């Protein structure tokens, strides 16, 4: 559970297994540890949302139809997967995630679901 | 490089959520009807299930941290809810013609109790209910006659008694998170509280803990280990009061040693007072002891582990406190129910250098609290009869530096307190709240159908 | 909103009295209070702090004793 | 021709749902502990998140409608809540030797204001307290002797102190749905409150909205926008109260033009009273002043936008009110805590036909309300010292028909008012919720594997 | 976002994506609205249920291996994508979903997966 | 619903269509039904969820790259479609739930869609 988040990401990478386990795993003051629960679950659902309006949904890892961008700190293939961890990526990538959503959910999918239709017709 | 994404990743960052108790199992059986106060509380993880963590260093911050004011609100709700349907007291503020004692018991308890008569409502609403009763001095007041007194509270705040069936035992509590949230667990036994802090752990169901009621002296708390640790916000500035950990546990036994009689007064229906009835033999001041030089090492150890910050070679002095109200003033706490507040000026007449019997020092019991400056409702603390005795450790303290405007000729200290929040941050120094996102993309060379 | 310090007073050698700062416009608990002196063309000098929580207070090694801060809660002054 | 299905799809039909406030954030700041109620209302968009609408039109019912309901349970919630913890008053119902006035304040202000003098609980049970206060004509009444009188309510309805810190100023409140629930938005000026309304955007957080609380006359309100609006369920039937709604702001200054002092009784503990002190200097009654021109125009305007229903040419006639409760008799209102009834009688007796000072109309404060006719608690509205002064927007209006059976001969308006619900309806009638789902499924020529 | 439900069918369909966005978009008094996000997880989720109890579940668009009825109202193909807009459609619809849900959760997966079963053994 | 329980394996498998019908079907003491519905809520998410992680998540029916156990009480063919019912089977079961469900949590898409990415690349 979260073991070694210090390890680099490609030693990382073997089991993306046991985070995705416990995070569910199964009055006032009563009223406070439902009200945690539920958003735990909007939370989950928020998630599996984002996840399923990309051509993701099929859990865990997922290829997709649009590359890089230079400008994004342009750097090299063995620097990060070996050499770097996952906050340490996302704490650069917090200046960039929003059109990174934008664009995945929008020129993806729904093109490729509709040129899907396109070919799902004949 | 294409896009790909990781659900399970491991970021996380600073993040402040609601969190549940959990106290166990073997406090669940006890028959007798509600606890504490956890009614719903679940039990707790029976085995330990922590992870430590690898090549992970972030910064903990004991002072920005949250669930210490969560665990507040929390006690203050539960304080108002233990007492709620507790049984009222409003015929109480009611003139009380009193005295003092008859008993050879040294004017070391000269008077000090009071042996008030006065009327009261009966059970029905027409007879009075002419009727005495035994209290101590700070529980009443005079007006401008023979001894006629007033209780403390009755120009400021009404009372409720607490229900008997109610228990004044701290009992360990489990403090645990949902998920999406996890606690980084501190586990260097070097951390002043600030900064980042290598050696950790992740934990969700934090141990164990009591959360013990004092002022100036922290009781049953945790241990430090090795090197005594100390902790401020930024000492320079003094008005921030200084939180120190012990590794050694201070031993302490109090006593209230007399034997009480209880009086289940009858203003009914239904609500029963409780009173203080004679006293069975001798009469004696509640007071406490402790080992004399284990107190004289742990302080050594202290004084030792100061001067780093004020020079190897600084002047040291403590004293009696600066005048505060009684809470402040003395060592408040409870025992076994009552509420003692011990004359703590004994042990602080002392100055530090560079590099026998044992202590008693006496303390008085009140039974009218209206405790976290929570006014408009004060608590009778009932009766115990027999005596009381009680056996502490004491792993910490709250103190205040003078502030000797000079370079650092002479800084001298005083049992500080008042801000409750402290006994709380004093085992919360080591945790942080983080949510996790189990998001994470990356690009890669990698093409979908 | 602000503060409300009683007026200007005389009185004599040796003797002793009692000075009233009102508070208005907020919390009186939280928050801390401090107290300041300027002599005749004098750089200002600290008096005390008092938290108006529990009542703790630190009076500076030379004016201990001399003063006697305090609070009403209730009175918020 | 198969089907295929849509997930996000553009349809929605009549429901209506649990909604949310929302409350923006520089109210937020004010320090000094609580507001008006809204504790955990989350604040507003900060910018103005609508969409328009294209070849929509869909039909409002601005009685049919809920939201209004909605905001009607919640506000009379929240009155309970408000003074739920506020300090009790059952030592009042006591009998009150009292008197009128002593001061050169004109037969305009004669007696009416009462300086009673009674007993009461001190701060504790046994001794009695002498005092004494000023009351307003219509807290009291006479029993069959000197002048002993008795508050209105001590037969019906016990009654409750508000906590002084709580202020009776109406903030804009953004009611704001949940999701799957959307706000149709009318944005056509003329909709009569009924039907289908083409000029239509879609929103969620409804704008910031006042509850303002006053009879016959509507503060602070929206405006309308060319050519003033009216509204009926049915206007020929007459019992349907008329509102109305100005594309023009009347001003409006009221006064109560006395210095009081207040009084902490201490019927203690905790519970402290505030009573009326003798008042600074002269004595003048509340009143109110309106542009005598600007009233004049906007009435006609008015009597200008009615004959449509009723013939270019009918006889109109105003009066003052049909003889109802003091609330519904008068302009009842709040104004900085305490409450005016103002004697509306002066701006209605005119006869309108077809196509210089400042008006002051005088109002008497009262202080014992038991608002929505919920009787079985009563507010005694606590003593403001100083003087109070109000500026305000008058903006719509309730009214009522007589009903002169003829044909269209004669017809003659009242302020109606009573039921308080129309205050909303008259910022309600620009809305309505729908369920949408996003759902639809369509037959076409496609295979799956 | 709802953008012009009077615009017709075939122009709609070129977005289906922001309807689908802030559709969940991230004390008494106090509990309402939770009583209030509570339901809307739940009509989000039978949505979710619905949808993939039939052959659908990939998201928005999804075709299907049952054609039309006849008596369901016979219209023309130029007639309703250029011609009509979508509660128009469901409040004539409004007389015949039952059945259509009926025949879609029983009628389709459930042969189509099991004579799946019966290809996804060989 | 729930039709016949005690009718064999085999018959029982003809619909599994109706058990999952009902299975959402669309104040103090008023508090109550809504701490009910929520967990209702939480334990049709975790089913969706243990089922997502394994390769399932396809509703109802999934075939798994695992086998059988010999000694998880060797029996026969038509000895259970023929001849017992569900929770028959699963009072049995009670004793290796556990380690089924770790294996296939890990063992399965952990591995199958990390050597689907190593074919998903080229
Ligand atoms: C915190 O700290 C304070 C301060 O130290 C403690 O206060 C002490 O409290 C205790 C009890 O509360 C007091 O004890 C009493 O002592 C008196 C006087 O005894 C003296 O004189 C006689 C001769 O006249 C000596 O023989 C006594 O020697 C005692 O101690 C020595 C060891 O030092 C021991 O070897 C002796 O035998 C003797 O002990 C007892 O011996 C036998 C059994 O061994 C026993 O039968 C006998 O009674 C002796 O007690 C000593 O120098 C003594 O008279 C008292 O007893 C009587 O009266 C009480 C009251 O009615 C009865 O209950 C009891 O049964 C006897 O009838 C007490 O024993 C002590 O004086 C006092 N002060 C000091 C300085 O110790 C607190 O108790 C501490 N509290 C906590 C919680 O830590
Ligand atoms: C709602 O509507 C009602 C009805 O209109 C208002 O009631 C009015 O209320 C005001 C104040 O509340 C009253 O004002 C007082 O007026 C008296 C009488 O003044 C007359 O006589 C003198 C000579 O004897 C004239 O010079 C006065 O002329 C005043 O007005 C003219 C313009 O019309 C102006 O040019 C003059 O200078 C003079 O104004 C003042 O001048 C100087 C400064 O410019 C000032 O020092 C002086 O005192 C004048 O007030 C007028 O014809 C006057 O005596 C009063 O003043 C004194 O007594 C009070 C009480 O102790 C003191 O507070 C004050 O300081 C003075 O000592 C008042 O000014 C007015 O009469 C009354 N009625 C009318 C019809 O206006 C409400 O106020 C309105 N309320 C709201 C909320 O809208
Ligand atoms: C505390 O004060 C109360 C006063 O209400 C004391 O109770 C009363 O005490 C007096 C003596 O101080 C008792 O008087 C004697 O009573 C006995 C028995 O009735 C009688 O034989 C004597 O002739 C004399 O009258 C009185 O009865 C007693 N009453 C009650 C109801 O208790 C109490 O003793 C005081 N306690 C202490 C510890 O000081
Ligand atoms: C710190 O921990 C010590 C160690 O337990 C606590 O001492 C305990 O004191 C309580 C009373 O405050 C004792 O409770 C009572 O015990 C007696 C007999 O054991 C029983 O008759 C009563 O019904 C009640 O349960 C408790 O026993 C005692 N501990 C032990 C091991 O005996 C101390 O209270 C703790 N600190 C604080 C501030 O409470
Ligand atoms: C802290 O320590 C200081 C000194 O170490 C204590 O100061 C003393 O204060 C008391 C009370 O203000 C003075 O007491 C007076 O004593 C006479 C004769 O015994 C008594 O009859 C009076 O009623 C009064 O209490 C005392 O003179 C003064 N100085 C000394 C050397 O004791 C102070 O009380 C301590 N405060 C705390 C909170 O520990
Ligand atoms: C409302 O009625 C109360 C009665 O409770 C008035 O209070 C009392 O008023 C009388 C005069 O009406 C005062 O009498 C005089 O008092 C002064 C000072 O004590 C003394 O020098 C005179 O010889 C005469 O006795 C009386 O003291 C006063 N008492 C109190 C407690 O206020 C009050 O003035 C009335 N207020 C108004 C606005 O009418
Ligand atoms: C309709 O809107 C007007 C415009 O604000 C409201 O007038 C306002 O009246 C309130 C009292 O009812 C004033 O509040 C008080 O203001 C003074 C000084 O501003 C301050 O000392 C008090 O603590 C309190 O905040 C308010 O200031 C005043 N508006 C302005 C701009 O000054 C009017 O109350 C509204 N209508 C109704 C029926 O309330
Ligand atoms: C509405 O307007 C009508 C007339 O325009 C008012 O009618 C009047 O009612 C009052 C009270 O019932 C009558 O008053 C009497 O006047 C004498 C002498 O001034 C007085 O001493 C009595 O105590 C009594 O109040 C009055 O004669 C009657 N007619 C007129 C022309 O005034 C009515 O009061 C108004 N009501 C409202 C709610 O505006
Ligand atoms: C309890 O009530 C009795 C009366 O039953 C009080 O006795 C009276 O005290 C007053 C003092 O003001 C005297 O004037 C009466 O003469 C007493 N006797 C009576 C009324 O019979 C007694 O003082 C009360 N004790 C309290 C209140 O502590
Ligand atoms: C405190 O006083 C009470 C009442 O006198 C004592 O209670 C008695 O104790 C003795 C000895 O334990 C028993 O034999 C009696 O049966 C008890 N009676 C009652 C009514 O309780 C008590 O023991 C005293 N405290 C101590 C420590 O002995
Ligand atoms: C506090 O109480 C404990 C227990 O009553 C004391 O410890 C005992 O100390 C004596 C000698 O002082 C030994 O003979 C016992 O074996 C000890 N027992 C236990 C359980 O600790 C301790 O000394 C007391 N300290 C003070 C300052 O009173
Ligand atoms: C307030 O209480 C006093 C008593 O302290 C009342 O004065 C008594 O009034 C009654 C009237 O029925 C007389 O019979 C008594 O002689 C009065 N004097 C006493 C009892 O000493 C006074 O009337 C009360 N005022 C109220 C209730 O308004
Ligand atoms: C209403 O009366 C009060 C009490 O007399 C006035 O309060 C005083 O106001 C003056 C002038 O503003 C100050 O100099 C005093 O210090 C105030 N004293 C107190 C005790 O408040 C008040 O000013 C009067 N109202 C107005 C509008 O002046
Ligand atoms: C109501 O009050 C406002 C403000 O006090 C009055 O408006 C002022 O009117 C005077 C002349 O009447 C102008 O000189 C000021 O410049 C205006 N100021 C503001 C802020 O409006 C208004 O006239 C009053 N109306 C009545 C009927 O009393
Ligand atoms: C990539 O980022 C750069 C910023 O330097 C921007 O100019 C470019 O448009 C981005 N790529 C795309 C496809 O928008
Ligand atoms: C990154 O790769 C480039 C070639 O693409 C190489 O020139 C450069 O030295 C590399 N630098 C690092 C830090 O990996
Ligand atoms: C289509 O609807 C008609 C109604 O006219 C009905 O007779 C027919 O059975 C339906 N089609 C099917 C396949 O049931
Ligand atoms: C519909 O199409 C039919 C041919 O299938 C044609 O005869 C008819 O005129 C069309 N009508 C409309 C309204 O589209
Ligand atoms: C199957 O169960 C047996 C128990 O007899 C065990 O020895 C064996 O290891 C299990 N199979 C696997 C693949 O672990």
């Amino acid at each position: 559970f979260l073991g070694a988040a210090g390890s680099t990401m490609g030693a990382a990478s073997m089991t993306l297994t046991v985070q995705a386990r416990n995070l569910l795993s199964g009055t006032v003051w009563g009223i406070k540890q439902l009200q945690a629960r539920v958003l735990a679950v909007e939370r989950y659902l928020r998630d599996q949302q984002l996840l399923g309006i990309w051509g993701c949904s099929g859990k865990l890892i997922c290829c997709t139809n649009v590359p890089w961008n230079s400008s994004w700190s342009n750097r090299n293939l063995s620097e990060i997967w070996d050499n770097m961890t996952w906050l340490q990526w996302d704490k650069e990538i917090s200046n960039y995630t929003q059109i990174i959503y934008g664009l995945l959910e929008e020129s993806q999918n729904q093109q490729e679901k509709n040129e899907q239709d396109l070919l799902a017709l004949d | 490089l294409w896009v790909t994404v990781y659900y399970g990743v491991p970021v996380w960052k600073d993040a402040e959520t609601t969190l549940f108790c959990a106290s166990d199992a073997k406090a669940y059986e006890t028959e007798k009807h509600n606890v504490w106060a956890t009614h719903a509380c679940v039990p707790t993880d029976p085995n330990p299930q922590e992870i430590h963590l690898e090549n992970v260093t972030e910064e903990f911050n004991m002072w920005k941290n949250n669930m210490v004011e969560q665990m507040h609100t929390d006690i203050i709700s539960l304080w108002d809810q233990s007492l709620k349907p507790c049984v009222k007291l409003t015929p109480l503020c009611v003139t009380l013609q009193c005295t003092n004692v008859t008993n050879n018991i040294t004017d070391d308890m000269r008077g000090e109790l009071k042996n008030c008569s006065f009327n009261m409502t009966t059970e029905l609403r027409d007879k009075k209910q002419k009727v005495y009763s035994l209290f101590y001095r700070l529980d009443v007041v005079q007006i401008n006659s023979n001894k006629e007194y007033r209780l403390i509270n009755c120009n400021t705040s009404a009372i409720t008694q607490a229900c008997p069936k109610v228990s004044f035992e701290p009992i360990p509590i489990h403090y645990c998170a949902p998920a999406g949230f996890a606690i980084l667990k501190c586990k260097d036994k070097k951390f002043n509280g600030t900064g980042p802090c290598p050696s950790v752990s992740t934990v969700q169901c934090t141990h164990g803990i009591k959360p013990v009621v004092s002022t100036q002296l922290l009781l049953n708390g945790s241990l430090a280990e090795e090197e005594v640790m100390i902790r401020s916000e930024n000492i320079t500035n003094n008005a921030k009061n200084i939180l120190v950990q012990f590794n050694t546990p201070v031993q302490i036994n109090c006593t209230r040693p007399n034997n009480n009689t209880r009086k289940s007064i009858r203003i009914g229906p239904g609500q029963a007072f409780y009173a203080t009835g004679d006293i069975i033999g001798d009469i004696r001041q509640a007071h406490c002891n402790v080992s004399k030089a284990t107190w004289n090492e742990t302080l050594g150890k202290v004084v030792k582990q100061l001067r780093k910050h004020f020079g190897n070679n600084t002047i040291i002095r403590f004293a009696n406190s600066s005048g505060g109200d009684l809470e402040v003033t003395t060592h408040s706490f409870n025992c076994g129910g009552e509420f003692f507040y011990c004359n703590t000026s004994g042990l602080f007449n002392s100055t530090w250098i560079s590099n026998n019997d044992s202590i008693t020092l006496p303390c008085r019991i009140k039974q009218i609290i209206n405790m976290w400056q929570r006014i408009g409702q004060a608590m009778y603390a009932p009766p115990i009869q027999g005596v009381i005795r009680c056996v502490s450790n004491i792993t910490g303290l709250i103190l205040t530096r003078d502030g000797g405007s000079t370079n650092s000729t002479t800084e001298t200290f005083r049992p500080g307190g008042g801000d409750m929040r402290d006994n709380w941050r004093s085992e919360l120094y080591k945790y942080k709240v983080v949510k996790i996102e189990p998001l994470g993309v990356a690009p890669t060379r990698c093409k979908r159908r | 909103a602000g503060l409300m310090q009683s007026g200007a007073v005389m009185k004599n050698s040796g003797a002793s009295v009692r000075v009233s700062c009102q508070a208005d416009g907020y919390d009186f608990i939280d928050y801390v209070i401090h107290w300041f002196r300027q002599r005749r063309g004098e750089g200002l000098e600290w008096l005390g702090w008092m938290n108006p929580s529990g009542g703790g207070t630190n009076y500076p090694r030379p004016f201990q004793g001399k003063v006697t801060m305090t609070r009403d809660t209730s009175t918020e002054t």
